[PDB]
């Protein structure tokens, strides 16, 4: 046992005030961390630890610097190491140490930090409180990829499942730096630590916009062709995390082809996590719209929801998707068209049955209703047998509502019977639809204080008037009371309805 | 730099 008299006596020789003491002490010291014997008898020594953090943070002696931090190095390599260290102030000096000009001392003391936050109990507290978030995204502009992810990583440990940590990134210009990383370097691991960073980040909605601003859609969107699997799934993930607040975002165009390309992985992971983006991005937005119909995006999505069966994962983001698709926008038309054109009409109309949940079959009655506006859709949603189910979920949810899973029975009373009221714009489907004894309903909806519920179902009441014996059971139901009710609303839609069926059932 | 590659083993 050499460490009786050797370890203590070095101690003092650290905390000589002769600098040329110290520097061989350092140096000693050091040599005495690379074997297993002495370096246990370095992490058994909280007074050596202590002149070593001491030593490092305070000496204007480079080597000593470097000697002092790489002695802490090879400690934090075990777990006794590792609790000396910390409990020996090890921290603060260590978060101290990243602002030195040196190189091998800030790489010295960003992998000694890395390993204390990847080991050690009380870690990331003491980072944070020692000011190391700040420290941390500063050094983000290094040029060292290999350093940067070991920083990026850090920065992941300490923010996940922190709002301090997350807010702190956030207010340091940490999306911005991170954003750069993504658009600049090739560096896997790198591109890999950062994309968790920008996922843990893109998590709450207050945080969302700065990455968005920064360009992180698009700088995500730079990696999803690229080999690595880890990387695109976390690009995939952040930018379906972002895609709720980038719906108003401009410039999403080369991000959108990409996504449409994806729906075409043999990974279902892939496919689905593309559907979810692409459905957020069309939201309210022609330009996304337009340019996922110019790229073939209905065919991909007709043929995702296909591929995808009863996976309601898959089929609902790529249901919404469609609706988005064909609905408001100079290209809708095609779109409703395209549908058709490429075999989804059967597959649309599948859904509607069961073992689908409600979530799904809302989205699924809101395709339907804008696929129905197109004209040549109307035979083959008949022939498919969307009327007798439309009609069946439209008494399924009235029931409740004379919340499931999410969803408001009120709307899909609304859907349906705005389908419906589309749909009646054929003959051969107003056959169907009064064959199916709908008369009565639809006159009851007419009582609904909503007022979108009774503008389609006097909607409906009236494309089925056309017709005398029609328009006979529709007085015979009694509804010329709440009709003329109905005539004097201030929602004109309404008001024109009641108005025009009257008129229809004098005639 | 061999700092940087000897922790990379270590870790990933
Ligand atoms: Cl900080
Ligand atoms: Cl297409
Ligand atoms: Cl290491």
């Amino acid at each position: 046992e050499l460490a009786t008299r050797a370890i203590p006596e070095l101690t003092k020789l650290l905390n000589d005030e002769d600098q040329v003491v110290v520097n061989k002490a350092a140096v000693m010291v050091h040599q005495l961390s690379k074997k297993e014997a002495s370096r246990h008898a370095i992490m058994r020594s909280p007074q050596m630890v202590s002149a070593i953090v001491r030593t490092m943070q305070n000496t204007n002696d480079v080597e000593t610097a470097r000697c002092t931090a790489g002695t802490l190095h090879n400690l934090s390599h075990h777990r006794e190491g590792l609790l000396a260290i910390f409990k020996s102030g090890g921290i603060p000096a260590l978060v101290k140490m990243l602002g030195s000009p040196v190189d091998s001392v800030l790489f010295y003391a960003i992998t000694t930090l890395h390993n204390l936050l990847l080991h050690q109990e009380g870690a990331k507290m003491a980072v944070r409180l020692a000011g190391g978030l700040q420290k941390m995204v500063a050094l983000l502009n290094k040029t060292n990829v290999k350093f940067l992810a070991i920083t990026t990583d850090c920065l992941q440990i300490l923010a996940y499942g922190n709002q301090e940590s997350k807010l702190i990134i956030l207010a340091s210009g940490g999306p911005q730096a991170l954003v750069n990383i993504m658009r600049t370097y090739t560096y896997e691991k790198l591109l890999w630590t950062t994309s968790r960073v920008l996922k843990v980040l893109s998590v709450c909605s207050s945080n969302k916009p700065a990455i968005v601003e920064a360009g992180g859609m698009q700088a995500l969107g730079l990696h999803l062709t690229d080999p690595s699997q880890r990387l695109v799934q976390n690009c995939l993930w952040t930018l379906r995390n972002l895609s709720d607040a980038a719906t108003k975002q401009e410039g999403m165009e080369g991000l959108l082809g990409t996504l449409v390309q994806l729906l075409g992985s043999d990974d279902i992971n892939v496919v689905t996590c593309a559907a979810g983006i692409l459905s957020n991005l069309t939201c309210n937005n022609y330009k996304n719209k337009m340019m996922v119909c110019q790229v073939g995006g209905i065919e991909a999505l007709v043929r995702t929801v296909l591929r995808a069966g009863d996976r309601e994962d898959i089929t609902e983001p790529a249901i919404c998707a469609l609706r988005h698709l064909t609905s408001r926008h100079q290209e809708a038309e095609m779109a409703q068209n395209a549908v058709r054109l490429h075999y989804g009409l059967p597959v649309v109309v599948k859904l509607l049955h069961p073992p689908s949940h409600w979530p799904l079959i809302k989205a699924t009655v809101g395709l339907i209703r804008n696929l129905a506006l197109c004209p040549a859709n109307h035979a083959p949603l008949r022939e498919q047998g969307a009327i007798p189910r439309l009609v069946q979920l439209l008494v399924r949810a009235h029931q409740d509502t004379q919340f499931v899973e999410g969803v408001r029975m009120e709307e899909i009373v609304e859907g349906c019977t705005g389908a419906l009221h589309i749909l009646a714009r054929d003959v051969h489907n107003r056959i169907v639809i009064r064959g199916l004894n709908t008369i009565p309903l639809f006159v009851q909806l007419l009582y609904s204080p909503i007022e979108n519920i009774q503008r389609v179902a006097a909607g409906v009441l009236c494309e089925l008037a056309q017709d005398k014996e029609a328009a006979e059971a529709i007085e015979a139901e009694g509804a010329t009371a709440p009709l003329t009710e109905l005539l004097h609303s201030r929602n004109e839609g309404v008001a024109t309805y009641a108005a025009a069926v009257l008129f229809r059932m004098s005639e | 730099e061999s700092i940087l590659d000897e922790h990379l083993q270590r870790v990933w």
